[PDB]
């Protein structure tokens, strides 16, 4: 549900609380190393925005590269 | 899942949910409109700039902010519904009104739900709740198996009656709690929504009540200049019986009232009596002087009135008004004074030679007394008021015969053979004052002879 | 004095009441209004004298407000002398002027009657069982021009708020205006003051008002009875009740 | 196929569909209902307050898509099916706007400066609502759209005969449009 909330916040086409929550999720993902958590997130993002949105986030010059596994 | 049969309440609720959520607001909108009525009721002119101006006028900070809140609720609800109201609502609405969203700069009239102009929008929105709530209540009633669900009117409306639900707070937890899952060895989990239980819970929570209606009316008063006596006459006739003046009584009053002043005095007493009877009523056989003196206590100002009205009864009142008015004007005509200053000159057109001969022939072979009285009543009621100008179904170019027949019909009055047959269609509504003048001149000549 | 304004009012009572229409369709109202106003428009008792005086004062207020919109309001006699229609309707000049004043006063008197006698008010002045405090409050409110604000008007509808039965009246004079007043004071105090401290601020603001000081004059059982009556009218104004037990 | 001809006209020959009734339409239920009565002068009445005892529009009448949180169709059809009809219609309209914009400006009410983008936004909102209704991914939803278009292409000469469906290729009236809708839905 936390990853779902982050996926929604990212799906939006700009708030301190959302950004702080996203940073906490980033740190949690980096710390715990269970990359399955990011798989779900990518999956949810694809469901909401589409695969091309995730592809666009993967490309260099992107701020959300942490969404993806290693 | 065959829901319209299996779950009709849930089906209709889900269809209308988008709009039904807005049903919770309308108690507040009703309170707003009630206070707006209270403030502006019995007022006729509205010089307010707009809602922003109106708020600035009632800038008492507490009251300003409460009004602002309510107005914002109204504007939000209207903005959402307006595009549905343009197609649904049972109340027609010019496309311009529903076209664009409203803001504080919008005209203030939009908030007063008058039965005309921009106030129809305030009426429509209030009506469109009433349909939605009622319709889903009907849906529940058809499945309650009962026929006594207590109704309520738009005055007693409170949040307890309206269908108040919040999607996230109330509904979503309901669905999620009903949403169940199934699994079998080697098979995926699959949902199975307990649709019956969703319906039963929604019914148990939200669905009860019924509203009716409430609001003002624009014609607040049509006083002296535009006074619509026709409405008073019809109200009285509905309330009690009415009768024409016997020719004996007519001649008696004519002999007594040999002066315009006395006529006016009697007529003022008749007008007071008309107002009272229209509201209250009374025994049609009661003598009018006894009524004015005993009940209305109209003493200290009744000298010759009591002698003229000694024979007249309440049922004669309308006919007596008509006689007096025509006699009043007739007196003026006898003295060559203009009695129809309140009438538009356009309605005072001449009569051409051909139409003059035709009218003279009709009048020679006509019921001159009834004709004069009816034409006078028609002129005075219809053709007199600027108010009757803004309703121009009495255009000078309309024929006089059909106009007068229409009028007589609206009061369910008896039709004289001469009206359809002998009355010339060649005479329009513009010569009506020339027609009355010619008829009165012929009457006066017959009386002098 | 110059004019018998008492007589002019009494002459205009019927014409004014004839302007009044009720929402609840209480046919038996206008007649009783006429009886009541002709009884009250006297100098027999001090209550009648005060009612008549306040009627005259408020009429003066309305007429002055109208006069502030007209040119040379001293020339009214002259204007009547220029209305051949009114002259010939009246016959004598003196009656012309009398009718002029009656026409000016009748609308305003009808308006004032609509405000004062909204639900069943006037029964309270005349009914002998009406306690003294009730008549005193009636006249206090009627005398006040900023509490009982009556706007001008240029079919008058008497906005009956209760569904009361006829032969019955509001147990407290102008219960509706008092309710509106206390609600305005509640709003003002609420937005000025926190949810805690609002009760005390609302009570204080009220006590500082004319009506608060008036009711502060009332001590003991009269005030208790007033409160009971106001509760009853408050309920009737808030919730529609089809029975008396409820 | 005959069923496609209205949409084919919209896309390739929009000028003809100027006065056409499109599925992009809500209708006056009053015209179907033939409560609040009305006086002869026009002011409503539930004699009271008066002293005296078709709103169906053509063209594309939907305004800013931002308001479209939920879909409702008066003709009792499944909201999903009406949504798909609306989507196909908007695609045809987008094609027509590409062919000639002014025609769509005539067909779209209130007017607009950028018809194609407007229709794009409506289509995207349609996709959003489809995702909400069916519960599938955005791409799966677009796949449902492609599935439906495929069905129409396969049901093109499979519609050879058994074809008595009362509708005109120009959607001249309200019943022609309703009939086209119901056939499409079937
Ligand atoms: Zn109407």
């Amino acid at each position: 549900l936390c990853l779902d909330r982050a996926a929604d916040f990212l799906s939006e086409p700009m708030a301190k609380e959302k950004q702080c929550y996203l940073q906490q999720v980033k740190q949690f993902c980096i710390r715990v190393e269970n990359d399955w958590h990011r798989v779900y997130l990518v999956r949810k993002l694809s469901s909401q925005r589409g695969m091309e949105f995730v592809q666009g986030l993967s490309k260099p010059g992107r701020p959300h590269q942490w969404v993806f596994p290693k | 899942k065959n829901g319209k049969e299996r779950v009709p309440i849930l089906w209709h609720f889900l269809q209308k949910e988008a709009e039904l959520r807005l049903v919770k607001f309308l108690p507040e909108i009703l309170a707003l409109q009630r206070d707006l009525v209270k403030q502006f009721q019995n007022v006729q002119q509205v010089e307010y700039s707009s809602i922003r101006g109106f708020l600035s006028k009632h800038s008492s900070d507490g009251l300003r902010q409460l009004l602002h809140n309510r107005i914002t609720v109204f504007l939000s609800t209207w903005n959402k519904l307006r595009r549905s109201l343009e197609t649904n609502g049972e109340i027609n609405l010019p496309k311009d009104y529903c076209s664009t969203d409203l803001d504080l700069d919008t005209e203030f009239e939009i908030l007063l739900p008058r039965r005309r102009g921009l106030g129809l929008c305030a009426t429509a929105l209030v009506s469109y709740l009433i349909r939605l709530h009622n319709e889903i209540v009907y849906a529940v009633e058809k499945l309650s198996k009962e026929n006594n669900s207590y109704s309520v009117d738009a005055a007693e409306v409170t949040e307890l009656h309206v269908i108040s639900y919040e999607v996230e707070r109330d509904l979503t937890p309901l669905i999620l709690s009903n949403c169940q899952y199934q699994v079998e060895e080697g098979r995926e989990t699959v949902q199975e929504f307990d649709l019956e239980k969703i319906q039963r819970q929604i019914v148990s929570r939200f669905l009860q009540g019924k509203p009716r209606l409430s609001l003002k009316g624009i014609p607040t008063l049509v006083y002296r200049h535009d006074w619509n006596y026709e409405h008073l006459f019809m109200d009285i006739k509905n309330k009690m019986a009415q009768d024409s003046l016997p020719s004996s009584v007519i001649s008696a009053i004519s002999g007594q009232l040999q002066s315009y002043s006395d006529a006016c005095e009697v007529l003022s007493v008749v007008e007071v009596t008309l107002g009272f009877l229209s509201t209250a009523g009374g025994d049609p056989n009661m003598q009018l002087n006894v009524y004015t003196q005993d009940i209305l206590q109209m003493g200290d100002q009744t000298i010759h009135v009591l002698k003229a009205l000694n024979r007249c009864q309440l049922k004669h009142t309308i006919a007596l008004w008509q006689f007096l008015s025509a006699h009043k004007s007739e007196q003026l005509l006898r003295l060559h004074k203009e009695p129809f200053g309140e009438i538009s000159s356009r309605y005072k057109a001449d009569l051409s030679p051909e139409n003059a001969k035709l009218l003279s022939t009709f009048l020679n072979q006509t019921g001159l007394d009834a004709f004069l009285l009816e034409l006078h009543e028609m002129i005075i009621l219809k053709l007199k008021n600027p108010q009757t100008q803004t309703e121009e179904r009495f255009r000078p170019q309309w024929s006089l015969r059909d106009t007068l027949v229409s009028y007589m019909q609206t009061k369910e009055s008896e039709i004289l053979p001469e009206m359809a047959s002998q009355f010339p269609e060649e005479i329009l509504l513009a010569s009506c004052v020339s027609v009355w003048k010619t008829a009165a001149v012929l009457k006066w000549n017959r009386e002098m002879r | 004095s110059i004019l018998d304004t008492t007589r002019l009012l009494r002459s205009c009572v019927q014409s004014a009441v004839g302007m009044l229409r009720d929402q609840n369709e209480s046919c038996t109202r206008n007649m009783r209004r006429v009886v009541l106003l002709l009884g009250l428009l006297n100098e027999d008792d001090a209550c009648h004298a005060s009612f008549l005086r306040v009627s005259k004062m408020r009429l003066s207020v309305f007429l002055k407000k109208q006069e502030e919109s007209q040119f040379h309001p001293l020339e009214w006699l002259a204007r009547e002398a220029c209305n051949q229609d009114a002259l010939q309707e009246a016959g004598t000049f003196r009656h012309t002027l009398w009718k002029r004043v009656q026409g000016a006063v009748t609308p305003l008197l009808a308006s004032m009657i609509s405000f004062i006698d909204r639900d069943g008010n006037l029964e309270l002045l005349t009914r002998p069982d009406t306690p003294p405090w009730a008549r005193d409050l009636w006249m206090f409110i009627f005398s006040d021009t900023m509490l009982l604000n009556i706007p001008l008007v240029m079919y008058i509808v008497v906005q009956n708020h209760m569904n009361l039965s006829e032969n019955a009246s509001n147990n407290v004079p102008f219960s509706w205006k008092i309710k509106d007043y206390l609600e305005e004071l509640w709003v003002q105090a609420q937005y000025i003051t926190d949810a805690e401290g609002l009760p005390k601020k609302f009570v204080d603001i009220f006590q500082q008002t004319p009506l608060g000081r008036f009711l502060a004059q009332l001590h003991g059982e009269p005030q208790q009875e007033l409160l009971q009556c106001y509760l009853k009218d408050f309920i009737l104004l808030t919730m529609r009740v089809s029975t008396e037990e409820e | 196929n005959e069923l496609l001809e209205p949409l084919k006209n919209l896309a390739f020959s929009p000028a003809t569909m100027a006065h056409a009734f499109l599925p992009t339409m809500p209708e006056d239920l009053l015209a179907q209902a033939r409560h609040w009565y009305t006086c002869p002068n026009g002011h409503p009445c539930s004699c009271i307050d008066c002293h005296a005892p078709d709103r169906t529009q053509t063209g594309h009448v939907l305004g800013n898509p931002q308001r479209r949180d939920v879909v409702t169709c008066d003709r009792g059809l499944p909201p999903v099916v009406f949504l798909l009809i609306r989507l196909l219609t908007h695609l045809a309209l987008l094609l027509g706007a590409s062919q000639s914009s002014q025609a769509l400006i005539n067909i779209i009410k209130p007017p607009v400066r950028d018809p194609k983008g407007f229709l794009q936004q409506h289509i995207l909102k349609d996709l959003e609502q489809l995702a909400k209704m069916l519960g599938h991914s955005a791409d799966e939803t677009i796949g449902v759209v492609h599935l439906v278009l495929r069905r129409l292409l396969q049901e093109q000469h499979q519609l050879s005969s058994r074809r008595l469906l009362n509708f005109d290729t120009e959607l001249s009236t309200k019943e022609m449009r309703n009939n086209w809708e119901k056939e499409i839905a079937a």
